[PDB]
């Protein structure tokens, strides 16, 4: 049961050891269960320059369930609504307790750089994003200033 | 600093019960047994199908630890 | 100064291609497929039947293995 | 391939760094193929005391054929005939490429502590044995002074 615990802590000291691109991670005060993350702009996306924060939350059940990610930093993608919220398969359907958060990290980061339309959290980007994708650019531009610069 | 090969897919800490599955992945009985009553009925890492009665004990693995928890 | 577990239970030397059988024990393809070829289609040492398409690739020891020849 | 040489070393390495206990055994010439094994009569045995020399040829296809043991000394056995056939289902339709020559030594000794008449090879023996078990004893221990001291 609290096998969870001791997962956890192998994941945070190879995590720390070795930060997936972009990224870094560590515990948000104690239990192991919580964790703060930051990502930088995806050069190479229009979030570029960006600093964006995130928090991840193990369930008890980790890893048979899941890591709960989410943005605190507004930003403007089809696969992240307002609350932070992300369309991540590997945190939904496609989730594995051989998958880690380090992986998740990497995955959002890719995501950054190549957002997913057709499984959206926010229809009115997506619908931006394939139509018109210079004005998708702009305003994640704008945003990306606005709210993670 | 203990060898990977030698750790579970799953758990991450040294193997205790080293069984594989047909997909030529080994995790520890315990972790395994658990992922395919709670997460589902596939193999963890190649994600084909998977049940329970599948795992055979990887013996061999069984003594390579053994081995090594030996000068340590 | 090689340790049996890395060998084949039939060749008796140090395993090219190590793969167990359902009944948990591994042999060097080439071997054990030779023996399922020439002599039964059963487990060299436990008897149970066996046959070609019942051999998992022993891939965690296949990796011990390089490990082994690296430091040697 | 010539698998069955590399085979045939390993093993006579193991055998004769740990050998099967009362016997003892060598390639004649450098003839990995052609072995000679020699056993000690065990010591309850009427064979108590006698000394038996086999001669062990290693078919071109080992280990996946069975090795020819015969005794070259002559033996009163109800499960060794008098030409010195040795009646053992591991060395006939019981042979398997995991075992070793040191396994079907250690049998042929097991197999003079303890006949086994139920599977003959020499009847009148295997008989003698069964009723008369003092007469056999009596012929045996002759043999062994006669044939193996
Ligand atoms: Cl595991
Ligand atoms: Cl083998
Ligand atoms: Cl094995």
């Amino acid at each position: 049961g609290s096998m969870a615990l001791k997962r956890i802590q192998k994941e945070l000291q190879d995590l720390q050891r070795d930060p997936p691109a972009q990224c870094s991670a560590g515990p948000v005060g104690d239990d192991l269960f919580h964790w703060q993350a930051t990502i930088m702009g995806p050069s190479d996306s229009p979030y570029q320059g960006g600093v964006f924060f995130l928090t991840i939350h193990f369930p008890t059940d980790y890893p048979f369930k899941p890591p709960k990610v989410a943005f605190t930093t507004k930003i403007y993608h089809p696969n992240i609504n307002s609350n932070g919220s992300i369309c991540l398969d590997i945190l939904r359907s496609q989730w594995s307790p051989a998958l880690t958060v380090s992986k998740v990290l990497l995955s959002i980061c890719s995501l950054l750089c190549d957002p997913n339309p057709d499984d959206p959290l926010v229809p009115d980007i997506a619908h931006i994003y394939k139509s018109d994708k210079e004005k998708y650019n702009r305003l994640a531009r704008e945003w990306t200033q606005k709210y993670a610069m | 600093e203990i060898p990977d090969y030698l750790c579970g897919k799953i758990s991450f800490e040294l193997m205790a019960e080293p069984c594989i599955t047909p997909s030529g992945i080994t995790y520890d009985r315990k972790d395994i047994e658990e992922h395919l009553q709670r997460v589902g009925h596939f193999d963890p890492v190649t994600r084909s199908p998977l049940t329970q009665d599948q795992l055979i004990p990887n013996l061999a693995m069984k003594e390579v630890i053994d081995a090594f928890i030996q000068e340590n």
